């Protein structure tokens, strides 16, 4: 169950980032929206700069150091 | 037979700390090789499920693989609860 | 590369420059050697943790061990030189020329 | 984050205590008062003169012995492996080599201080 | 709200240190057929307050030949580290929960020796230097043995988490399993805290005052506070390590009372020891720690590695 | 020079630690296990000279996984364009990118 | 006494009582009255974050029972 | 006035703290040091008054001159007096320290330690009894109780 | 850019390296190395390496203590040097600080390549894993694998330590 919820959460965050990208870079000369950086076409686990890139510093700080800093 | 006894007596009279250390270290070296519980410790370590057990795709001729966790097939931990 | 990586690399470069530029004391150069070892430890640990190379996690510890063997070696020499001159100055090591 | 706050609090409290210690009382410092203490008479030489270490070889050995404990500290986690026989053999080998090094230093008068 | 917890840990520790001094004086007095402080306050209960007030209103001296920065920094480091060592201790809940709390105490105790080293060297006087070098020798004597004893004892805990020690000793005290290690640990804690018969760094009869001979008033007070806080902290650590109080999750103050009573017993034993023995010689301390404690500790480390595998008794945690 | 005693005796003194895709304890994978596996299976048996040219795609993907330079470049460009669009004020980022989201389990 | 040493020991015991009970009470006060959650490993941290997410008030200790299944 | 009341109260607190914690330097010269030891002995137990010996001059408040001060020794006494941080007090115990005593007409004896340092209390006797030294110490405590530094500062 | 904690720690690391590389009295060099060791322990902790950071800090503290003891005996130098007691030491310290600041400035606002690669900043939080699994510590498991996987490493390390004891006792013999 945790795996299923994690998969949906990651996919939704990626989709939201894609929708915001489609709006932000509408008028950039030759920007192809949603372009991968890998030649391969298989699934690649996101980098947490890809998931929390367009979010506030509080949730970034949580997702990065919450477990380490929790005491 | 007679030299070692005198040497041990002198060592116990003069350096009991060294005699105790050597005896304890020798026991630590020898005893594990003569104990039936070392295998049990290995089995207990092997019984701990740190990772998820990934199921196998049923090909049709694996009788020993269970189809449900409560099915009689598969490894049993009954030896552990009685230990 | 992030800023932390180049900060560690810069620390290594600074410690190497400190070793290669002797002032008078051999102990100061040995401290620079230990600093280089420390920067190497930090760099290797950061790389291993970032990439989740699990087995390589034992590598930095080993790197520490042979660091001590280098320190204990150097200190030993610093004793002998001192016993010859009453001073650990590197200027006294000039009996052999090129 | 909480440990950082704790460290900052402790250091701040200690520094504040130093500040009150140095700024609350009345200070009358003159040269005789601040002179070094050597039981009523002036020191002959400097306190920055070399001071012989008679336990220097033990001090050097302490470095290697200190790295040995760093090697031995992951043993509680190592005891959870399936290859228990191998791990036990290697742990006993490491301790035996440490004991042998201690014995070698002991027998060759390495633990006796210099006179 | 975490700041309030920090204060609730820090202020009571300092109060306990202040009254420990009064207790120390009274215990020594009654063991010497006298009374000790009984005039300043009823039963001398106001004597520590008078001592604190007197020390902080007295003139602090800065020696002419001293190095000012290290001279001022060293007492700050001493007191700050002494206060910091308390945060991972479970009583029964720690202020800071660490996976490796034992290693944290080891490292911070190893860093607390520099306050005596920097203090002695920065005083720029001969007796202070002799005290600092005695501290160097003391650490060289006890460090390896203390670490190996800690590892051997914790092999039956399964981790370096301090709260797990409560679960380990739910039915029996660890002193019934490792009393030979407990004795060596107690002696090493005496050596680590610079307490009699191992108080060489001060050495009042030999070195006048040792490393802190040039310190006066408030900085001297902070050195004293750090030393006594270290006494209480180390005895609390020993009580957690070898005399495990039973913990009721719905009734934690029962554990707190039990743990405090055990810590007070160990501290009173420290004071009792100070009043009974002559001082060691520091070379004799090194020889005691390296020729007697070290071989037995190595043998017992091998034994405590082999035993859980021998009997199939390995603790749970990874 | 290299005397391959490990290959001759089948000893495996240090080969267990050379690559991150090689039998970790508790089957814990590396961050770039698939990329390294693909590159190794591409370059196996054909020699270094051929592997440097014919397995360049797999190696470039593996390096991108290891250091993520292109990913950081792309994210930096995205955030720079977003900052430019917001400074003159015609973006108005959505409420779920500001902390006003409704989280899912 | 010899029992005149007891008042000082009692004061020390009272002072040493305060840290543990203060920590326990503050843990109860700030964690919903039911003990502070321990996260030594990432699985427990994931559980805590999930509890915070599904709580609806952004507090992990706010526990949702079988009243959320319609 | 409120300020006068406040300075008087703070003055009383500081005086109480200083008189209740008097730390003499571990320092003796002659016969009188034996009676000083007997004052520290269980029968009198100076420690119960808050009076504790300390070796270092930097951690001391009182110098008890207990014995003859000779010419050879006077610079050392002056030096360890100067290294005491303030406030500091000196008690002159015995005839030799008070005025020279039996050795008043000697080529090598300082005729009283008050030629070298200022003295707060003089304790007569050759030697004074440990009870007499205790009386002198309590008199010094009373004298410290009388002093008014904060009031004098306020009336300045 | 988030809380700048890792960057601040790395900068203090570099500053301590400059401090002990300027080569003042070895007392102050040991102090600078101790500061660098503690700060590097903090850096490693901020990445999940609790054991490694604590381990290296504990090792360094012990090592520095021996160095202090040896400095008081063989590198004493009646007027020991601080960073402001000599023009050479102060110049080296200022040069190190200025070079560190210049490199940080060049790599921070812009994206410049110094030797190998370049940097834009972005904070070190970007390159994390997102991995969500485990009832153990990966670092602890990897370190504990030394006694099952790294038999060869244990053998060579133990032989080296024993040889080191023999070697130091041979070197310091004299005669
Ligand atoms: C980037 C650069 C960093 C800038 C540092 C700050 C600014 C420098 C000047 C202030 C520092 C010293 C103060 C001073 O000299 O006033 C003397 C002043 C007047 O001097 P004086 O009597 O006229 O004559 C003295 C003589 O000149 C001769 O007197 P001296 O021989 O004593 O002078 C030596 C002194 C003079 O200063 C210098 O020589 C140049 C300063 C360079 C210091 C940098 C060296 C690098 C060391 C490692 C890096 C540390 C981190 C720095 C980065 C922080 C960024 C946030 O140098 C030092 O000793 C510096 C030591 C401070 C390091 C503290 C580290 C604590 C270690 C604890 C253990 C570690 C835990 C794990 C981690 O005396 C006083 O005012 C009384 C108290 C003064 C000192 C109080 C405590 C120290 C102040 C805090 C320091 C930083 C702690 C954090
Ligand atoms: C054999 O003789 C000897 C003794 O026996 C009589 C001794 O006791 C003895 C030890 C010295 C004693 C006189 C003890 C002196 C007590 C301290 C120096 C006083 C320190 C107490 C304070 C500074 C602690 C802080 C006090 C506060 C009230 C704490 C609260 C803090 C706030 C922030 C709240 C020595 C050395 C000795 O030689
Ligand atoms: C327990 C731990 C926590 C405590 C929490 C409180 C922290 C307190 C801070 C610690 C310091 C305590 C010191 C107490 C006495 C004050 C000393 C100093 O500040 O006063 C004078 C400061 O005055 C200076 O001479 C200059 C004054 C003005 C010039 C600079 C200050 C500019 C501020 C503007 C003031 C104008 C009005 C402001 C209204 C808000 C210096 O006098 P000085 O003789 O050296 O020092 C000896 C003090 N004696 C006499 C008591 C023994
Ligand atoms: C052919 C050469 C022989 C003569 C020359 C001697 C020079 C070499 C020095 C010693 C040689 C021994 C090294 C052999 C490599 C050890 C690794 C291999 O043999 O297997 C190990 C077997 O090691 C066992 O512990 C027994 C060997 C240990 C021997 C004790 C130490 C003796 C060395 C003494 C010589 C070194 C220098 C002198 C020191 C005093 C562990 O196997 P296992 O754990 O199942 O599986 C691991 C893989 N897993 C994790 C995926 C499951
Ligand atoms: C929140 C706290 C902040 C500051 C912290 C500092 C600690 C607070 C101060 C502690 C106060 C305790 C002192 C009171 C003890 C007096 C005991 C009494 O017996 O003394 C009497 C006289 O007492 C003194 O005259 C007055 C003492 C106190 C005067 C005012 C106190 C005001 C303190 C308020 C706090 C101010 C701190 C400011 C900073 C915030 C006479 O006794 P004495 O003759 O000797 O003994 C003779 C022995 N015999 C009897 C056997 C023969
Ligand atoms: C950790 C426990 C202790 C912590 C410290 C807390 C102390 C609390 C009690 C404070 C006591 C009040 C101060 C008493 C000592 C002040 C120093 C002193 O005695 O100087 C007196 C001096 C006399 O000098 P003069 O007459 O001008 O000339 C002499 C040279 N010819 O007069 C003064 O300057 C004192 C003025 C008022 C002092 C300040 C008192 C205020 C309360 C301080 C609390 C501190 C909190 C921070
Ligand atoms: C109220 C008055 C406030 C004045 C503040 C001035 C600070 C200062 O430096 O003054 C120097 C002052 C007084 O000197 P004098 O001139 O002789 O006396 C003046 C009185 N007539 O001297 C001091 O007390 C120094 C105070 C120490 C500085 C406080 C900060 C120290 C920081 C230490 C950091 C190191 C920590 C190491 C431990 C960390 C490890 C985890
Ligand atoms: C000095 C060095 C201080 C050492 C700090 C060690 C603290 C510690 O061990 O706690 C680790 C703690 C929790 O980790 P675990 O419980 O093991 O596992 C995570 C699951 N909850 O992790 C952390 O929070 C790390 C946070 C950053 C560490 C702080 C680093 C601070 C270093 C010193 C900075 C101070 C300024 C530098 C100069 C000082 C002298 C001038
Ligand atoms: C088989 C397993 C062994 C490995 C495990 C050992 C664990 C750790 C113990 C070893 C640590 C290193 C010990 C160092 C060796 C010391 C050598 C030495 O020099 O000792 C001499 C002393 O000579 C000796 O070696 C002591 C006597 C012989 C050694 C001890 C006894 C040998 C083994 C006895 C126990 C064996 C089993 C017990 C028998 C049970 C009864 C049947 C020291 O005397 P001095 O310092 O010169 O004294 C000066 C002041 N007068
Ligand atoms: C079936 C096998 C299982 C394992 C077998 C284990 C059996 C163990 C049998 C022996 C165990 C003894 C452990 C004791 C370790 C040290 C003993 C020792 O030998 O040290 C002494 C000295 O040790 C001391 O006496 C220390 C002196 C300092 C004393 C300080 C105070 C005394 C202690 C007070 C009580 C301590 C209470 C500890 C427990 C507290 C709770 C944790 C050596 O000194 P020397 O006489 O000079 O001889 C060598 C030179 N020829
Ligand atoms: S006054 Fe009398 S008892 Fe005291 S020192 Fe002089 S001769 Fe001795």
């Amino acid at each position: 169950l945790f795996q299923a919820e994690k998969d949906r959460r990651v996919l939704q965050m990626l989709r939201e980032n894609l929708e915001e990208e489609a709006i932000i870079m509408k008028d950039v000369p030759d920007w192809k929206v949603g372009e991968s950086v890998f030649h391969t076409t298989r699934w690649v686990t996101p980098m947490m700069g890809e998931l929390y890139g367009l979010r506030t510093n509080e949730e970034i700080l949580s997702a990065t150091y919450g477990f380490i800093w929790y005491t | 037979a007679g030299r070692i006894a005198s040497f041990l007596k002198n060592a116990w009279a003069k350096e009991p700390v060294l005699v105790a250390s050597f005896a304890i270290g020798g026991l630590a070296i020898i005893l594990p090789s003569l104990s039936p519980y070392t295998n049990y410790a290995i089995r207990i370590n092997r019984a701990t499920p740190y990772n998820y057990p990934v199921p196998l795709r049923d090909d049709g001729n694996m009788p020993d693989v269970p189809s449900h966790p409560q099915d009689p097939q598969g490894p049993s931990l009954e030896w552990l609860k009685n230990l | 590369m992030p800023l932390v990586y180049m900060n560690i690399i810069m620390a290594f470069a600074i410690a190497l420059a400190g070793l290669l530029m002797y002032r008078s004391h051999l102990m100061s150069s040995l401290l620079c050697l230990e600093g280089m070892m420390l920067s190497l430890f930090i760099m290797s640990t950061l790389i291993i943790l970032n990439t989740h190379f699990t087995l390589a996690n034992m590598m930095p510890i080993i790197l520490l061990v042979f660091a001590a063997c280098e320190a204990a070696l150097g200190l030993s020499l610093l004793v002998m030189v001192s016993n010859t001159y009453g001073t650990d100055y590197v200027q006294n090591l000039n009996l052999l020329q090129c | 984050m909480n440990i950082m706050l704790t460290l900052l609090t402790n250091v701040t409290l200690a520094s504040l205590l130093v500040l009150i210690a140095f700024w609350l009382p009345q200070l009358n410092a003159y040269s005789e008062k601040t002179s070094p203490y050597e039981c009523g008479f002036d020191p002959m030489g400097s306190a920055r003169l070399p001071f012989s270490m008679k336990f220097f070889l033990v001090a050097i050995t302490f470095l290697l012995f200190d790295l040995e404990i760093a090697l031995l500290l992951p043993l509680p986690w190592a005891s959870q492996t399936n290859n228990l026989k191998t791990m036990l053999t290697m742990a006993l080998f490491l301790l035996i080599l440490l004991a042998a090094s201690l014995a070698y230093e002991w027998t060759q008068k390495g633990l006796e201080w210099a006179e | 709200m975490f700041m309030i917890n920090i204060l609730s840990l820090i202020i009571p520790i300092l109060l306990a240190v202040a009254f420990l001094t009064l207790v120390e004086r009274k215990v020594l007095g009654y063991m010497q057929l006298r009374k000790g402080p009984n005039v300043v306050g009823p039963y001398g209960l106001l004597q520590p307050i008078a001592d604190a007030l007197k020390l902080f209103t007295k003139e602090p001296l800065r020696p002419a030949t001293s190095s000012i920065s290290m001279f001022i920094i060293a007492p700050i480091l001493a007191l700050s580290l002494a206060l910091t060592m308390w945060v991972p201790l479970p009583m029964p809940y720690p202020l800071i929960n660490m996976n490796l709390g034992v290693l944290f105490m080891l490292a911070m105790s190893s860093l607390a020796v520099y306050s005596i080293l920097w203090s002695g060297w920065a005083s720029n006087s001969k007796y202070a230097l002799i005290g600092a070098l005695r501290a160097v020798a003391q650490t060289i004597s006890y460090e390896v043995t203390l670490a190996i004893i800690l590892l051997s004892v914790l092999l039956m805990n399964g981790s370096y988490t301090l709260s797990t020690l409560i679960t380990t000793q739910e039915h029996i005290w660890m002193i019934f399993t490792s009393w030979p290690l407990a004795m060596m640990w107690f002696i090493s804690t005496l050596a680590e805290t610079n307490r009699a018969p191992f108080d060489l760094t001060e050495g009042e009869s030999e070195l006048v005052s040792g490393f802190n001979v040039e310190y006066a008033a408030g900085p001297f007070a902070m050195f004293f506070m750090a030393e006594y806080a270290n006494i209480i902290m180390m005895n609390a650590f020993t009580a957690i390590l070898f005399l495990g109080a039973s913990h009721d999750p719905h009734t934690p103050e029962l554990y707190t009372i039990n743990f405090v009573l055990k810590t007070l017993a160990l501290t009173i034993t420290f004071l009792w020891i100070r009043a009974s023995y002559p001082r060691f010689r520091y070379d004799q301390l090194m020889h005691l720690l390296w020729k007697s404690f070290l071989p037995l500790t190595l043998a017992l480390c091998m034994w405590h590695i082999s035993l859980p595998i021998m009997t199939a008794s390995i603790p749970p945690q990874s | 020079p290299f005397f391959d005693v490990q290959k001759r005796l089948g000893l495996d003194l240090d080969r267990w630690m050379t690559i991150q895709s090689a039998e970790q304890p508790h089957k814990i994978p590396g961050r770039c296990h698939a990329f390294e596996k693909e590159w190794i299976e591409c370059a196996h048996g054909i020699g270094g000279i051929r592997a440097e040219k014919e397995c360049k795609i797999e190696f470039d993907d593996f390096v991108e996984c290891l250091l993520r330079q292109k990913t950081m470049k792309r994210l930096s460009a995205i955030k720079r364009q977003r900052d430019k669009l917001i400074k003159e004020g015609k973006y108005t980022p959505p409420p779920h990118h500001l902390g006003k989201e409704d989280p899912r389990p | 006494m010899w029992f005149e040493i007891l008042p000082g020991i009692a004061v020390m015991a009272a002072c040493l009582f305060i840290p543990g009970m203060a920590t326990a009470h503050i843990h109860k006060f700030t964690n919903g009255g039911k003990e502070k959650r321990v996260a030594h490993f990432s699985y427990q941290w994931n559980l805590m974050e999930r509890d915070r997410r599904i709580s609806g008030v952004n507090r992990y200790h706010v526990t949702k029972g079988l009243e959320n299944i319609d | 006035s409120r300020g006068e009341y406040v300075v008087a109260k703070l003055d009383d607190l500081v005086n109480w703290a200083r008189r209740s914690s008097l730390w003499p330097m571990t320092f003796g010269l002659a016969c009188c040091a034996v009676e000083m030891m007997h004052m520290a002995a269980p029968r009198y137990d100076m420690d119960r008054f808050g009076v504790v010996f300390r070796a270092s001059p930097r951690q001391s408040d009182v110098m008890i001159v207990a014995g003859t001060l000779t010419n050879k020794m006077a610079p050392a006494l002056r030096k360890v007096y100067d290294q005491m941080p303030e406030p500091r007090y000196v008690v002159s115990m015995g005839s030799c320290a008070n005025g020279g005593g039996y050795y008043h007409y000697s080529y090598s004896v300082v005729r009283g330690c008050d030629r070298i340092v200022p003295v707060d209390i003089y304790v007569p006797g050759c030697p004074p009894t440990a009870e007499a030294l205790l009386y002198g110490i309590l008199q010094l405590q009373r004298k410290i109780k009388r002093e008014k530094r904060l009031r004098i500062w306020y009336r300045r | 850019m988030t809380m700048y904690i890792a960057f601040i720690l790395s900068t203090i690391f570099v500053i301590g390296f400059v401090g002990f590389s300027s080569k003042p009295s070895p007392i102050y060099g040991g102090l600078g190395l101790i500061v660098s060791g503690g700060v590097g322990c903090g850096i490693v902790l901020n990445f999940g390496g609790s054991f490694l950071g604590l381990m290296v800090f504990l090792i360094y503290l012990g090592g520095m203590l021996v160095v202090f003891g040896y400095t008081t005996a063989m590198a004493t130098e009646m007027y020991p040097e601080v960073w402001v007691s000599n023009k050479t030491v102060f110049g080296a310290f200022v040069s190190g600080l200025m070079m560190e600041f210049c490199m940080v400035y060049y790599a921070l606002k812009e994206e410049e390549v110094e030797i190998i690669f370049k940097f834009n900043g972005l904070g070190d939080w970007v390159i994390y894993d997102t991995g969500d699994s485990g009832f153990f510590s990966e670092e602890a498991m990897g370190i504990a694998a030394l006694y099952s996987y790294g038999t060869w490493l244990v053998i060579v390390t133990g032989w080296s330590l024993l040889i080191g004891v023999v070697v130091i006792m041979e070197i310091t013999r004299g005669n």
